[PDB]
């Protein structure tokens, strides 16, 4: 109906057109308003293959607003919490509404690249990153394989 | 799918598929690996194990000579128990065995100092032997190891 | 066996496979670990008592007056076990010849001692990188085998473009 609505659906034509590579994310059929996501570890990462799932929160001051985004997947990362939310700058203090859902999965697939351990939220993998590197690659390895359920 | 498509519900099952059976190979060439290293490590067992039967019953011919030619009752009792072939005793007496090898074997302070001098070169030989024998066994390891990669990469080579 | 297999194969049993192979796995890692101790201590055990017969072979060879005896001596301290235990009959024959109970002497045994004391150290070295050397290997074979499998993957090429 509105103009965020419309701005949810030029976000789907986008991800249809031009979905970026290993990201998938759409809303449910009735409600344009939440939507289903899931990232695809890159190459060469720890996180290499997992498939994580994600869920979108929207509401009305979009795109003025981001949605709320929690990883569903069971998850091992520096910057994300336990109950799925992340650390991300560009979602919590450098957010433009020219983002989209698209670049919002695009940014996250470069945390599973790049860990900021300078604003961590999981305490466990913050340290393990930098004591046990080897142990730490253990967990998230285990934490892709479950995803694969 | 085609790539101009969004990722669809089949295509992600198929891709975990194939994840899964790459995590699958990953383990299983490791698994094999280690098979292969074992298999290693069960022949060597066999063979350190037969050369050290083998020294050991020198050592128990060598243990009833000096017992024989033994003065005091500590050292008669000493090359007996060493004759019955204990694998143990022989390590612990090393040094005590030795010297009566040196006192006995041979036809003042200048003996007792070579006596001293051939047991600690008695002993860094122990050090050098069990080196040489790990460091053989380590390249053999090595050698295994390179063999079984090796096999695995040129299979998928001449699968091009 | 085969990635088009695996595609045949089904989700839930992929993950069986992966515990069949994880347990077995441990028991064949608790096995090697039994296999090796037993190969080091054998091993040690060896090189003590070949440690008491070489050191012996030495002086028993400083006391020979025959060059056969000499010649003898000096192949048993080479270490070789095939030839210890041959020739051990005639080196009792020569121990029980020489058995019946100076300045230049001390120096060639303390210069000895030096030799071997610089090549355990070498060994000692050796080993460490052989060991380094074996770990490397392992990584850097299986990571050429991830890439092949991730190069002859269908889902990974058309999910990445």
């Amino acid at each position: 109906s509105t103009p965020a609505r419309r701005r949810l659906m030029r976000d789907f034509k986008r991800m249809k057109e031009d979905a970026p590579p290993g990201v998938s994310a759409s809303p449910l059929p009735d409600n344009v308003m939440v939507w289903n996501a899931m990232i695809i570890g890159p190459a060469d990462t720890p996180y290499e293959d997992g498939t994580f799932r994600l869920l979108l929160e929207f509401d009305e001051e979009y795109p003025n607003k981001p949605p709320h985004v929690k990883f569903l997947s069971e998850m091992f990362h520096p910057n994300v919490y336990a109950n799925g939310e992340i650390c991300l700058d560009i979602l919590q203090n450098r957010w433009t509404p020219t983002y989209d859902v698209a670049s919002i999965l695009t940014s996250i697939q470069s945390l599973f690249n790049d860990p900021n351990p300078a604003s961590p939220a999981n305490v466990e993998a913050a340290t393990l990153f930098k004591d046990h590197k080897s142990q730490y690659v253990k967990r998230v390895k285990e934490t892709v394989e479950k995803s694969w359920e | 799918s085609d790539p101009s498509e969004p990722l669809t519900q089949s295509d992600v099952i198929a891709f975990q598929k194939e994840a899964l059976f790459r995590c699958i190979n990953r383990r299983r060439v490791d698994f094999e690996a280690l098979r292969k290293q074992y298999e290693l490590s069960r022949r060597e067992c066999i063979d350190v194990s037969r050369k050290l039967a083998n020294i050991m019953a020198l050592i128990v011919t060598l243990a009833r000579f000096i017992e024989t030619f033994c003065t005091d009752a500590n050292e008669k009792q000493l090359c007996r128990e060493i004759a019955q072939g204990d694998e143990t005793l022989i390590v612990q007496r090393s040094d005590s065995f030795m010297k009566l090898l040196t006192k006995y074997g041979k036809p003042s302070n200048a003996s007792d100092h070579i006596q001293e001098l051939t047991t600690e070169l008695k002993n860094l030989r122990k050090s050098k032997e069990e080196l040489f024998y790990e460091n053989s066994q380590l390249t053999e390891e090595i050698s295994a190891l390179k063999e079984y990669y090796t096999n695995i990469i040129r299979k998928y080579d001449r699968d091009e």
